[PDB]
């Protein structure tokens, strides 16, 4: 029936009615989610008094039974969400004690006119939302000592009265949410009857400016430090809107989804203590300086789509004015994405002393072309980070990053550059550490063009279309400090000997979909070329879809730290013995959809002796001894991982055996199996000396 | 001393009668063990699942037609080196060495490889003629000692001291010759041990391996015309497999032994030393030099006639006519019924000492005729079990015919010569002629129908046969004097 495993009883979707009893007597877990219980009986559950915790939510229970607190008393957590309770009476919860967490999310409750939180002096969290509540009044006098949490969202609440906030004369309010509920008017003096006030929510409130203002004046002489007015109706922002909150410490902002026209002059002035704002979705038209004066401690920024949208019937470009962040010295993370901006000005991001994150992705529609003078306001600021893809980049001009020293990490992906990488470009960037150049449309690579990097620890060619990489030297030589290394669906066909030399920091490699069957098989040049030549530290290699059909031997000598191996989609048929010699410490080994026949112990002894996990599925496996004996025989004794075992390991050949499981194969009759080696030597050694020795004896 | 001499003499017969009952019992054993292994290899190696999953590319037909080669074409070399061979050895000795011979066949079978299975199979086929040549030697001397001991304790002083038999111990060589052939016919049917206690159970109905047979029985067109690629409907276990050769070797082994231990010594040094007296310049070309003789121009059709009938009753009789209807479930049950029929009529010719000698000989020929008769217009149908024990009926008729036939050979071979070269010599020829037969049959595989050569023949020798024994009557006079 219901589920038991360590404390708890999942007994959620078993369609259960009544009450069950079979579940040991010192549990302390009750899960009774998508059930049809009617009611929760105070007379059964005396077998298991000790339960700590209770859910008894999407049910459609009507009424409690407050003999239900009574009866176990180390109830803490009680959850009755989506439910039907109707009224709640004062005797209720009068027994009820040791209640820690309530959770009423929904039972359609209109009116509650007694007192029914005067002994809940335990109570952490309550949830009343969803509800039918007109009042937040819960009671006559003070009550509810210890809490903390306390949602009313969802309701139907109209007006805040200080007479119906008088019970939380000394308690320490942690998260008040009043999201969803179309408040009107806001009267004086009810947030001050508040003991303590710390984090207050009205998303989706449908506030205006004067309603949001006298919230600010209400919202005066408190600890609030999160406010969020998320998904509102705030057309726009002045300097009297947020004139009640500047002597309150406030620490989080939220304006999302306020559809702001524009931002009033110094209409963040008045608040010093802001350290975290988001205005992610707007439709700001205009930037001004004064905009964002005031904001000296600001440290967290995002401006996500907060900018006009495209707007295909009219075209408009919201333009920003320079020295526009210049206040915010503080400022750490700043976020533009997805925005609207034509291009970038002389002085956009002068200003900012302290910025080190930047995400800059899908902000230009008609960037194209970076310059050296385009990053010149970044040049006082040690950015750690830059993000700058989806932004249709198609050329980089010589000296552009020449003004970030500090640059870390630097993202140019999914972008349709164009040109030939010189090598000048890269000037500048002493720190930087990873490079993403993937899912760019064309470049070529020189023999200078990584060298005035040679602190690189990643770098990744994903879908470039390289060329010109078989070049002597190898353009990733001076790459000293190169650990990983990522080119994919590059199509290239030669690749030199000398490229990835000297590469000991190497680490992971990824080689898929570049076409190298014609390099290695035998090459008119003279042998396999073995570009794996001292890449010591190499960790995981991946080989996927390249047509390969044969692997030569002595590619993978001198490769102990090597761990996985992924050469799915090839059509290698034959292996030569003792390639995996050296893989010794192999983990992970993938072969699928290729044309093996006969595994073999020569070929996968020393790979097979500490194989973590191993794929071998879509492969037309030789059901014959003298093939796959060695092989049976290791998949039934070993406990390795193998995925879809029974299911996609067919035998093609022979004919008799055609789709049939690879597993179904007895090796009982096999000629490794019995003992007639040995037995046909003993027997014709000892047959032979019989016949000699009787015969020179008779004979003489 | 009389009653002495008596106890000394009785050892003396109990101890060839138990010889000749030990070399019999070998015979037997060897050649059940051969032909055991031979069908277990040639059935085994007819599939695709045991060719291709235990060897795959190692080439089975290949190695089982150099082997049958090997084993055919051999017996060439034998007779260029059988006589001055078995005189170097012995009577017995070559005896034990082909018996040896034939073991470590059966030895070279559990691995089964080019180089160690070829060289036994051309061993096999240097061994297998002079191995009969000197059994046929070995039993005869061995039945003219009895006549002449008996023949010494019934007549002391009336028995000469030189040439004591003469042409009168044809009584004490019947009865040895038709129990010697009785236990070699029997090993016919010991020899398909191994098919039904093990191999029986592992191939599927007929429904499945006679499906592509449109004509069988007179339109043959080959050994095996129409046959399925497969006949085993699962892998044998190799325990099994190993079990049951196992048990052949030692069950040849225990042949070996016994032979060896029960066997004594009948070459008597003093005639060995009188043998070695004739020479090893000589002795190479006088079975070639014996063409001369009357008897051997006209008998040598015989060994033909009797090399084509033993092999079409081990091949022609199973393979053509007998995978007709049923398929290799009854194959074993015809070669005992075959081997039956023979060991019965072994004493129904032993029962024939009262009349004269080429009484029963052409009939036995004739008897193949008439069967040669239900073998030409007679077919049966292939996809039919309707009449079955009419097979057995013709098996069990040519096992009388072709035992009749074999033991009349032999005893007419045994009184015409009665000297030990002339029985070396005669026996030697006899077997190389019976060995090119064994060896034109093989060549006659993949023919449309031997049956008019083999009536042809029958007949041809029939009339030949006779008019052998009209000329010993009017007294003609020749013999081959070569001391
Ligand atoms: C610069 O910004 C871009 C875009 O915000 C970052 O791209 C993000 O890269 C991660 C890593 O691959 C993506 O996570 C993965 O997404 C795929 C679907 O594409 C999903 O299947 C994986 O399970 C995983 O979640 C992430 O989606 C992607 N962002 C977007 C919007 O697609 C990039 O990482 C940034 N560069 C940095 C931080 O250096
Ligand atoms: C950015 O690059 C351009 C072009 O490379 C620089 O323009 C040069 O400016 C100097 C002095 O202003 C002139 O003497 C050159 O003739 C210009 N063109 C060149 C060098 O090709 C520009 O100065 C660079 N910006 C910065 C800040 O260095
Ligand atoms: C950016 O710098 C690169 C330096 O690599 C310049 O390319 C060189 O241009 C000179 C001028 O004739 C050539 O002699 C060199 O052979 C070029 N080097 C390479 C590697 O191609 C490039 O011209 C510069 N571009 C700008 C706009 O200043
Ligand atoms: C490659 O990485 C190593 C490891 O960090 C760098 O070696 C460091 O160099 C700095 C600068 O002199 C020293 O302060 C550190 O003590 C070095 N660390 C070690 C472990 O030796 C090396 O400089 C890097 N190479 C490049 C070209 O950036
Ligand atoms: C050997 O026997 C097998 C069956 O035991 C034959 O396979 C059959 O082939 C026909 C040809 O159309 C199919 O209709 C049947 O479904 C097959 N039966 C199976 C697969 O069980 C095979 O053709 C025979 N071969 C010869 C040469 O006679
Ligand atoms: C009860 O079970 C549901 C679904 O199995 C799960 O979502 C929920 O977190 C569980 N609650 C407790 C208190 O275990
Ligand atoms: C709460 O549970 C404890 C533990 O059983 C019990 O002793 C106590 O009486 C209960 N009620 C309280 C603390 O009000
Ligand atoms: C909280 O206020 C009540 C009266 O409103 C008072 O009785 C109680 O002592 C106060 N508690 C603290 C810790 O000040
Ligand atoms: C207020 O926001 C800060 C920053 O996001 C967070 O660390 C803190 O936990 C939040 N406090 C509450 C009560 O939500
Ligand atoms: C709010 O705090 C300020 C600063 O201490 C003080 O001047 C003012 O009187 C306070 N107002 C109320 C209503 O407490
Ligand atoms: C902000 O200042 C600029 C420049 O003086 C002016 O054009 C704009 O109208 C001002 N905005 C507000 C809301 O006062
Ligand atoms: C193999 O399976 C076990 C059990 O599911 C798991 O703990 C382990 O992480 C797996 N290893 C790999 C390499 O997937
Ligand atoms: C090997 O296979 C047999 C039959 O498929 C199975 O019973 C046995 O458990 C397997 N070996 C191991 C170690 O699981
Ligand atoms: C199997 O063989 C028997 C032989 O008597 C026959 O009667 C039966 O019809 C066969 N079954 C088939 C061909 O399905």
């Amino acid at each position: 029936q219901c589920t038991v495993r360590y404390n708890v009883a999942d007994c959620s979707h078993l369609k259960l009615t009544h009450i069950p009893d079979d579940l040991p007597s010192n549990i302390t877990v009750l899960n009774l989610t998508h059930n049809q219980l009617r009611r929760l009986p105070p007379t059964n559950f005396t077998r298991y008094s000790q339960l700590a915790i209770l859910d008894a939510g999407f049910n459609s229970i009507s009424k409690l039974e407050p003999e239900l607190c009574q009866i176990l008393p180390l109830l803490k957590v009680l959850n009755l969400q989506h439910n039907e309770l109707s009224q709640i009476s004062d005797q209720t919860f009068v027994f009820c004690t040791n209640l820690t967490e309530l959770d009423l999310m929904s039972n359609s409750i209109h009116k509650i006119k007694s007192n029914p939180f005067k002994n809940q002096k335990n109570l952490i969290k309550l949830d009343l939302s969803h509800n039918g509540l007109s009042s937040t009044k819960l009671g006559t006098g003070v009550q509810l000592e210890n809490l903390q949490e306390l949602l009313l969202a969802k309701n139907k609440i109209l007006a805040l009265r200080s007479e119906e906030l008088e019970f939380l004369g000394n308690s320490s309010l942690r998260k008040l949410d009043l999201s969803s509920n179309p408040l009107k008017e806001f009267s004086p003096g009810c947030f001050q009857t508040i003991g303590k006030l710390f984090a207050l929510l009205l998303n989706n409130a449908q506030l205006n400016p004067h309603l949001t203002e006298k919230l600010c004046w209400e919202l005066s002489n408190t600890s609030i430090q999160n406010l969020s007015l998320a998904n509102n109706q705030l057309l726009a922002t002045s300097e009297s809107t947020f004139s009640g909150l500047k002597w309150t410490n406030l620490t989080q902002l939220d304006l999302s989804y306020n559809n702001l026209h524009d931002v009033g002059n110094g209409s963040f002035s008045y608040l010093p203590s802001l350290r975290y704002l988001s205005l992610e979705y707007n439709n700001i038209q205009r930037l001004s300086p004064r905009s964002f004066y005031g904001l000296s401690n600001l440290r967290y920024l995002s401006l996500k789509r907060a900018f006009t949208k495209q707007s295909v019937s009219l075209a408009s470009h919201p333009n920003i004015d320079d020295f526009s962040f210049q206040w915010l010295k503080y400022l750490e993370y700043l976020n533009m994405d997805d925005n609207n901006i034509p291009s970038t000005k002389s002085n956009t991001f002068t200003g900012l002393v302290s910025l080190k994150y930047l995400s800059l992705s899908k902000t230009f529609t008609s960037l194209q072309t970076l310059t050296n003078e385009t990053f010149v306001s970044l040049a006082h600021s040690p950015l750690l980070t830059l993000n700058l893809t989806k932004n249709h980049i198609s050329k980089i001009a010589n000296g552009t990053f020449s003004w970030l020293g500090q640059l870390r990490i630097l993202d140019l992906g999914l972008n349709e550059i164009e040109q030939k990488l010189s090598g000048q470009e890269w000037r500048g960037l002493r720190n930087i550490f990873e490079i993403y150049l993937s899912y760019n449309k064309y470049l070529q690579l020189s023999t200078s063009s990584f060298a005035l990097v040679p602190s690189l620890q990643r770098l990744m060619l994903r879908r470039v279309a390289l060329k010109n990489v078989d070049i002597s030297p190898s353009p990733f030589r001076p790459l000293r400090n190169l650990t990983i290394l990522d080119l994919s669906n590059n199509n290239i066909a030669n690749i030199n000997e000398d490229l990835l030399e000297g590469l000991e920091n190497l680490e992971i490699l990824d080689f898929q979909h570049n076409n190298l069957a014609r390099l290695w098989k035998r090459a008119n040049p003279g042998g396999p070329v073995n570009f794996l030549k001292g890449l010591s530290h190499l960790h995981i290699l991946n080989l996927e879809s390249n047509g390969l059909d044969e692997i030569p031997v002595g590619v993978f000598k001198n490769l102990f730290e090597l761990k996985s191996i992924n050469l799915g989609l090839n059509n290698l048929n034959k292996l030569e013995p003792f390639i995996f010699d050296d893989q010794t410490s192999l983990r992970s080994l993938n072969l699928q959809k290729n044309l093996i026949t006969s595994v073999e112990k020569d070929v996968f002894g020393p790979p097979f002796q500490n194989l973590n996990s191993l794929d071998m599925r879509f492969n037309p496996f030789d059901c014959t001894c003298e093939s796959i004996s060695w092989f049976v025989n290791w998949i039934n004794q070993t406990h390795t991982n193998i995925s879809e075992l029974s299911t996609h390991y067919l035998c093609n050949t022979p004919h008799h055996y055609y789709g049939f499981p690879l597993k179904l194969f007895d090796t009982s009759s096999c000629k490794d199996s019995a003992p007639f080696e040995l037995l046909f030597i003993i027997s014709t050694s000892m047959l032979l000396v019989f016949i000699l020795v009787v015969l020179l004896i008779h004979i003489e | 001393e009389e009653e002495e001499e008596r106890r000394y003499y009785r050892r003396k017969r109990l101890g060839v009668v138990k010889n000749v009952l030990a070399a019999s019992t070998g015979v037997t054993l060897t050649y059940g063990v051969y032909l055991g292994l031979l069908q277990m290899q040639l059935i085994l190696h007819y599939d695709e699942t045991y060719r291709e999953v235990k060897y795959g590319n190692m080439g089975l037909p290949d190695i089982d037609s150099k082997m049958l080669m090997g084993i055919n074409v051999t017996p060439i070399a034998a007779l260029l080196y059988t006589p001055v061979l078995i005189r170097f050895f012995g009577t017995k000795w070559m005896m034990f060495l082909a018996v040896g011979i034939y073991a470590l066949f059966v030895s070279t079978n559990y691995w089964e490889r080019y180089y160690t299975l070829v060289p036994s199979a051309v061993a096999l086929g240097m061994a297998i003629v002079p191995l009969w040549a000197s059994m046929g030697n070995y039993i005869t001397r061995m039945s003219q000692k009895y006549y002449e001991y008996s023949h010494y304790k019934e007549q002391d002083e009336q028995g000469p001291q030189q040439r004591p038999p003469r042409g009168s111990h044809a009584p004490y060589l019947l009865v040895f010759q038709a129990i010697f052939y009785s236990f070699f016919h029997l090993s016919f049917a010991c020899a398909q041990l191994p098919m039904i206690y093990f191999l029986n159970n592992y191939l599927y109905d007929l429904n499945h391996t006679l499906i592509n047979v449109q004509s069988c029985g007179t339109k043959s067109q080959g050994i095996l015309n129409g046959f399925n690629k497969t006949v085993l409907r699962t892998l044998p276990r190799s325990k099994n497999l190993i079990v049951v050769e196992s048990v052949l070797m030692a069950v040849a082994f225990l042949a070996m032994l016994m032979v060896l231990g029960l066997c004594g010594a009948a070459y008597r040094p003093t005639e060995e030393i009188d043998l070695r007296s004739v020479g090893w310049g000589n002795i190479f070309q006088l079975p070639f030099k014996h063409v001369r003789d009357f008897r051997l121009r006209h008998l040598v059709p015989f060994f033909i006639y009797s090399g084509f009938e033993v092999l079409f009753a081990c091949t022609g009789f199973a393979l053509g006519y007998g995978v007709c209807s049923m398929g290799l479930e009854r194959l074993a049950y015809l070669l005992i019924a075959y081997s039956l029929g023979a060991s019965a009529s072994s004493v129904l010719g032993l029962l024939g000492l009262w009349l004269p000698r080429s009484v029963p000989l052409v009939a036995g020929a004739g008897l193949h005729l008439l069967l040669t008769l239900s073998l030409f217009f007679w077919a049966p149908a292939p996809r039919v079990l309707q009449h079955s024990w009419i097979f057995y009926f013709v098996a069990a008729l040519w096992g009388v015919g072709s035992a009749l036939n074999k033991t009349g050979l032999s005893t007419l071979l045994g009184i015409l010569y009665e000297d030990k070269e002339r029985q070396d010599f005669i026996f030697t020829i006899y077997h190389w002629w019976q060995a090119v037969a064994i060896f034109v049959v093989y060549l006659g595989s993949s023919l449309p129908m031997k049956a008019k050569l083999a009536v042809l023949l029958v007949t041809l020798v029939a009339a030949a046969a006779s008019y052998l024994w009209m000329e010993q009557k009017l007294q003609q006079g020749l013999v081959p004097r070569q001391p």
